[PDB]
């Protein structure tokens, strides 16, 4: 397959990748701050999922210093991930149109 | 961090009644509340979680209700073996913090109590050494007195007291009474006797031995 | 099987420090905390502190002097908690328990009762209760057993190991002159005495003992 | 026309169950719930559970004592009610309702009532109440009738078909030796009547049964 599709699909996986881990580490730093809520795994893999699609809804969100550098992690994997499927699918639409006009 | 209230501190019900305890939130914690049991000399045990799941080996009997600051776990038709403390404990903000408890008691039909004395055994008059034990068992209400008497007159040294917790097998209260004196002592006293006053019985139960 | 394994208790004299254990089996996952909880006789549970075996990280409860260092062994699957620096203040029941990060303690300890004295460890002394010949029966008769002289708490009473539950009541230990006194009740059907028999086992951890007691009647 | 059908009463014994209905009619969407109220006599409104058709989803009340089941058939575009184990603490009137989704009981039914008794149905006698001979008239007369010996609850008493609506009372029952009696009463210009027909039809649905009693002069 082209290497777009390739460079998409890898992007995918890296992503569940960087939210599995993300998720683990936003507990660890987060557990030993009086007041955090980012404190369970479960809620910590949908809070990396809203973070990473930059939809923060506010119910949840790191406090301390390291969980905030990991939040950092999440959203900037999330949109490059995100932009790189468009850039794909651009690529995708620029080789159709291409053939379409017979060039 | 988030304070727990439980109130009251104690729950008394009768038999087969429907109890249910409270746990009050100092601030809203949606439903990251789980519910424990703690019988006498026990460890803790998971009976709710997260406000309401079932855990499995819990009695369909319990269950519980509520989010935000106010929650319930409720029993229905209590037996003795629900007996026992019940906490409540927060994991929606670190730390997790835990409810004072609430005590569960059950209001049980009155009994009278069942009296045993036991001579001290050769083992310990061999070591130099006299216990005299009695036993006041399954008794309701808990108010009840011992007393003892010794060739007649009423003694009052050497005399230690222990009373159960109510017991989650009957909801019945028991006591022991021990009278420990040295071998010379014991051997010089004929008699011996234990007398238990209940509000069952205007009359005294009494209990004896004669040393020889 | 047994999920958490703490031993029964320690002796410490004050001033100086005591590290327990707890032995963990079953499934094992790197999400997982383990938690150490500290009760006083009658009083509450109070959260000391949790680690993560996985990673070695551990926080403490702010509000109390920190007394408690926690530290965990991956290949041994077991968690520890020094305390240091004790006194009577922190005799008590301490508790570890595992939570599956999620929030709940699924699974408890049996706990370790700690004890901060400059007593000596004594082991109990089991004498038999039986009936006096004058005592008259009835479809049931009372049995039991006087455990005297120990130290420090506590002693698990048992009947017929274990096989022999109902009818059995362990009073609360007294204490006086540095030294612990208890008796355990059981109850049986007065026709399977002494035909079946009666004994009583007392276990006494700080001690490292565990000894037998028939209970026969009297001569 | 009525767009939630409930039948007018349930007589079930201690320990049994049974399983109440709810026929609905008019528009119906695949955003509509059905939801069960029960109301104790002379209490408050409490909320049982609810179920979208649409999808079989139902949840329920989690602060009480879970009774009901809710089920619901699409074809015959009914809902039902399933309770079981009943005791007297489960009598009262069940109402279901309807709810498009967004919040609020647009319509309710006329309600079940339910009553937890091992005593037997017994449909009602009823009796004129005509004025005595030496009764004085004015403009108006007043006319009833006594519907007495009925069990259990309730009774819809109407004048006239349901034509004779102002003037009419209707007292709440009272119970005794397990059956209810009450009276009605209707008022109407003494120059009417008896020129003009006055009838009272009294329908109790735990007995499928309706009966009418025309009122006359006494002889
Ligand atoms: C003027 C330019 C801005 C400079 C800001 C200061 C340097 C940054 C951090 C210092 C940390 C500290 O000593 O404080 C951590 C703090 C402790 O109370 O808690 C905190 O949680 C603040 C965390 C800030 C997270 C920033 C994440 C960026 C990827
Ligand atoms: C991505 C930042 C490093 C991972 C988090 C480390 C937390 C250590 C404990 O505070
Ligand atoms: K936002
Ligand atoms: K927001
Ligand atoms: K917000
Ligand atoms: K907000």
């Amino acid at each position: 397959s082209a290497l777009h599709w390739r460079a998409a699909g890898a992007a995918t996986v890296l992503l569940v990748i960087v939210l599995l881990a993300g998720s683990y580490l936003a507990v660890l730093a987060e557990r030993g701050a009086p007041g955090a809520q980012l404190i369970t795994y479960p809620r910590a893999l949908w809070w990396s999922v809203e973070t990473a699609t930059t939809v923060g809804y506010g119910d949840l969100y790191p406090v301390t210093l390291w969980g905030r550098c990991v939040a950092v992690v999440v959203m900037v994997a999330g949109i490059t991930s995100f932009g790189l499927v468009t850039a794909a699918l651009a690529t995708w639409f620029v080789g159709r149109e291409q053939e379409r006009r017979g060039h | 961090d988030i304070l727990l209230t439980q109130s009251p501190a104690i729950l008394s019900v009768s038999p087969g009644e429907r109890v249910s305890f409270s746990c009050r939130a100092s601030q809203s914690i949606g439903t990251d509340i789980h519910w424990y049991q703690q019988r006498t000399n026990g460890s803790p045990r998971l009976l709710i979680k997260y406000a309401s799941e079932s855990i499995s080996g819990i009695p369909s009997r319990f269950s519980g209700s509520g989010s935000g600051t106010d929650f319930t776990l409720s029993i229905n038709s209590v037996e003795s073996e629900d007996i026992a403390n019940y906490y409540c404990q927060q994991s929606n903000r670190w730390p997790f913090t835990f409810g004072s408890g609430t005590k569960l008691e059950i209001k049980r039909a009155d009994a009278a109590p069942t009296v045993s004395i036991f001579p001290p055994s050769s083992e310990q008059l061999t070591s130099g050494g006299a216990s005299v034990v009695c036993f006041l068992n399954n008794f309701y209400p808990k108010d009840i007195n011992v007393k003892w008497k010794i060739d007649g007159s009423e003694r009052q040294n050497g005399v230690l007291n222990s009373w159960t917790d109510q017991d989650s097998k009957d909801s019945t209260y028991s006591m022991s009474s021990t009278l420990t004196l040295t071998k010379d002592e014991y051997e010089r006293h004929n008699s011996y006797t234990c007398e238990a006053t209940h509000k069952t019985s205007t009359s005294p139960i009494v209990k004896s031995f004669n040393r020889n | 099987q047994v999920q958490l394994q703490q031993p029964g208790a320690e002796l410490v004299k004050p001033g100086a420090s005591v590290k327990l254990s707890c032995k963990a089996s079953g499934y094992t996952f790197t999400s997982d905390w383990i938690h150490w909880v500290k009760q006083r006789p009658g009083h509450g549970l109070e959260w000391i502190g949790e680690i993560i075996p996985s990673y070695g990280r551990a926080n403490y409860n702010e509000k109390i002097q920190k007394k408690a260092t926690l530290t965990a062994d991956k290949s041994s699957s077991t968690a520890f908690m020094q305390l240091s620096s004790l006194t009577s203040e922190d005799s008590a029941v301490y508790y570890c328990a595992r939570e599956r990060g999620d929030g709940y303690f699924a699974v408890w300890g049996a706990g370790t009762t700690v004890t901060v004295s400059s007593a000596k460890t004594t082991p109990p002394s089991v004498y038999p209760l039986a009936p006096g010949s004058a005592a008259q029966t009835n479809s049931m008769v009372t049995l039991g057993c006087l455990v005297k002289g120990y130290f420090p708490e506590p002693v698990t009473v048992t009947w017929n190991s274990g096989s022999l539950s109902s009818g059995v009541h362990t009073f609360p230990a007294v204490l006086q002159s540095d030294l612990y006194t208890l008796s355990s009740s059981v109850t049986v059907p007065s026709s399977s005495w002494p035909s079946e028999t009666v004994t009583c086992n007392v276990a006494h951890p700080a001690s490292s003992t565990k000894v037998d007691k028939k209970i026969v009647p009297r001569d």
